[PDB]
């Protein structure tokens, strides 16, 4: 508070805090408010934040289907150390989880999975082409109202949130974090593609392919699957460990088929460079 | 290609950042065109003196006009608005932005860093943080990329066009005309003049109004009308350049 919008329910509480659902009165539509504490200075609003937000606001103009819109932004409170900002996003009813949970599909489908990824990758090739990174791509981040639409949400918010996630960290769910962010903090664009593989696989299971906790926990848990990498493919924060090998696919799958397994590997390469792009992925044999 | 794809988006994004052509009649009670003229002029001298990015001043004038389209403003409060628009535009465009104190010094300390910082929050909120509107400089570069013309030639076009752009931002036209069109007209006025002095050299000049109004998705008669308004302005600048006596 305050904002011309009238909150109406709570929709979740993730790393970016408590997400409410408001209605736009003079518009008679639904909204999805988040909030952020930003550092106030003697130079006012933080540059990279005001810049980051502004590029989010202008990104609507592209009208891409596979990504939610930032429709409005408002600084509600000023202190002298912090400014508070509410983000008004486009509202989408159920997340990808709620959509995989409420699945009276015991064990399918595979065209609803190939086309679902095809959108996933599109919206992700869109953001990447605008030098936007998500970095926290979750099933709770991926939306879809009645239509099977898929709106990617909460992309490009990590830097805007840097300050806040440091005063009071919260939660986590490293089940999707790439092996570079864990080891290091590569922040690059290929981290999203690693999160995309995990999601690819978790689709025809039904829960986290890499359900860990410790950053090392999550690691070995990964090396279990992809097998420990022989150098020089290593970077700079251990340190060495259980010498593992490349388990085949599909002792964590099926249902997966021929190429579908070969692609999930390209997405789950340890080497951020040899890793597949949303674009080269978005046109693999399997899709 | 991607040119068009992003171009269409930027042309749309532009419709969302459009000031009102009638805010002096419908929204402002105190602020008249002559006063926007005075403030614009002071804003330009600050950007020149501070060797700002070329696009800071035109962008700050977009903000100003957009704010005036939505909020009534006391004329005693206008210079603060303008200083705030420079502040925001600078932060948006510059490696090393203008400081709040530096801006205040430029008003002879008429305003204080605290007024400026309050006004920033107001400004940014009115505009819904839609601050990354594409700039006339942006369009100019795009047009130039589509043109066969040696680099040395584009460099001279660039210089002149940016003069026209800044000239427009001080005048009432900047309000009705979108940056894409102000940019187009400025390029046409530039290329056309250069080729007149140097035939056989600046030949993207031929029917350039037609060419650019397609790129810009606009009425060519509007562009020509625009370019003709730009060239009148540059002539009206015989007055200011001389009568600096009595």
């Amino acid at each position: 508070a305050t904002s011309r919008y009238e909150p109406v329910a709570e929709i979740g509480v993730g790393a970016y805090g408590t997400v409410y659902k408001a209605r736009d009165p003079h518009s008679g539509h639904f909204v999805a408010l988040k909030s952020v504490r930003v550092p106030n200075g003697e130079e006012g609003l933080p540059i990279s934040t005001v810049r980051e937000v502004a590029l989010l606001r202008r990104l609507e103009a592209f009208e891409h289907p596979n990504v939610v819109r930032l429709m409005d932004v408002c600084a509600t409170s000023r202190t002298d150390r912090e400014i508070k900002v509410t983000l008004v996003f486009e509202h989408v009813d159920q997340d990808l989880r709620t959509y995989l949970d409420k699945a009276p599909p015991p064990g399918l489908p595979a065209e609803t999975i190939k086309d679902l990824m095809r959108q996933f990758l599109r919206g992700l090739d869109f953001l990447h082409a605008n030098c936007i990174v998500h970095r926290d791509l979750k099933p709770e981040n991926i939306l879809v109202t009645s239509g099977g639409t898929v709106k990617l949400a909460d992309f490009g918010l990590a830097r805007i949130y840097s300050y806040q996630m440091a005063l009071a960290p919260v939660v986590v769910t490293l089940w999707y974090r790439a092996p570079e962010v864990l080891l290091q903090s590569t922040y690059a664009t290929p981290v999203d593609m690693w999160s995309v593989g995990c999601i690819f696989a978790e689709m025809f299971r039904r829960k986290p392919l890499f359900c860990g906790n410790s950053e090392a926990d999550q690691l070995g848990k990964i090396f279990d699957l992809i097998g420990l990498p022989p150098e020089d493919d290593w970077p700079r924060p251990r340190g060495a460990f259980p010498p593992r090998g490349p388990r085949p696919v599909q002792s964590v799958v099926p249902e997966m088929e021929e190429s579908g397994a070969q692609l999930l590997l390209e997405m789950l390469t340890f080497n951020p460079h040899k890793r597949i792009s949303a674009f080269r992925a978005l046109q693999h044999s399997y899709l | 290609l991607l040119n068009d794809r992003v171009l269409r988006a930027m042309l749309k994004a532009e419709e969302t950042c459009a000031p009102s052509v009638s805010y002096f009649k419908c929204v402002q009670k105190e602020v008249l065109p002559s006063m926007r003229k005075i403030v614009a002029t002071w804003m330009l001298e600050v950007c020149e003196e501070q060797k700002c990015e070329e696009e800071v001043f035109p962008l700050a004038m977009n903000y100003l006009d957009r704010f005036l389209s939505l909020e009534p403003v006391k004329k005693s409060r206008l210079q603060l608005l303008g200083a705030t628009c420079m502040f925001v535009a600078s932060k948006m465009k510059e490696t090393i932005p203008l400081t709040a104190e530096k801006l205040c010094i430029y008003t002879d300390n008429s305003i204080r860093p605290e007024e400026l910082l309050q006004m920033e929050l107001l400004l940014v909120n009115k505009l819904k943080w839609n601050l990354a509107a594409m700039t006339p400089h942006d369009f100019i570069e795009h047009f130039l990329s589509k043109m066969p013309e040696a680099e040395e030639n584009k460099q001279i076009i660039r210089k002149h066009a940016q003069t026209f752009v800044a000239l427009c931002a001080t005048d009432v036209k900047f309000i009705s005309n979108p940056p894409s069109m102000v940019a187009a007209g400025s390029v046409v006025a530039a290329v056309q003049g250069l080729n007149l002095r140097s035939p056989n050299n600046f030949l993207s000049y031929y029917r350039l109004t037609r060419f650019l109004s397609r790129v810009i998705k606009c009425d060519p008669d509007c562009l020509r009308a625009c370019q003709e308004q730009i060239e009148a302005l540059l002539e009206s600048s015989l007055r200011q350049a001389q009568q600096n006596m009595d």
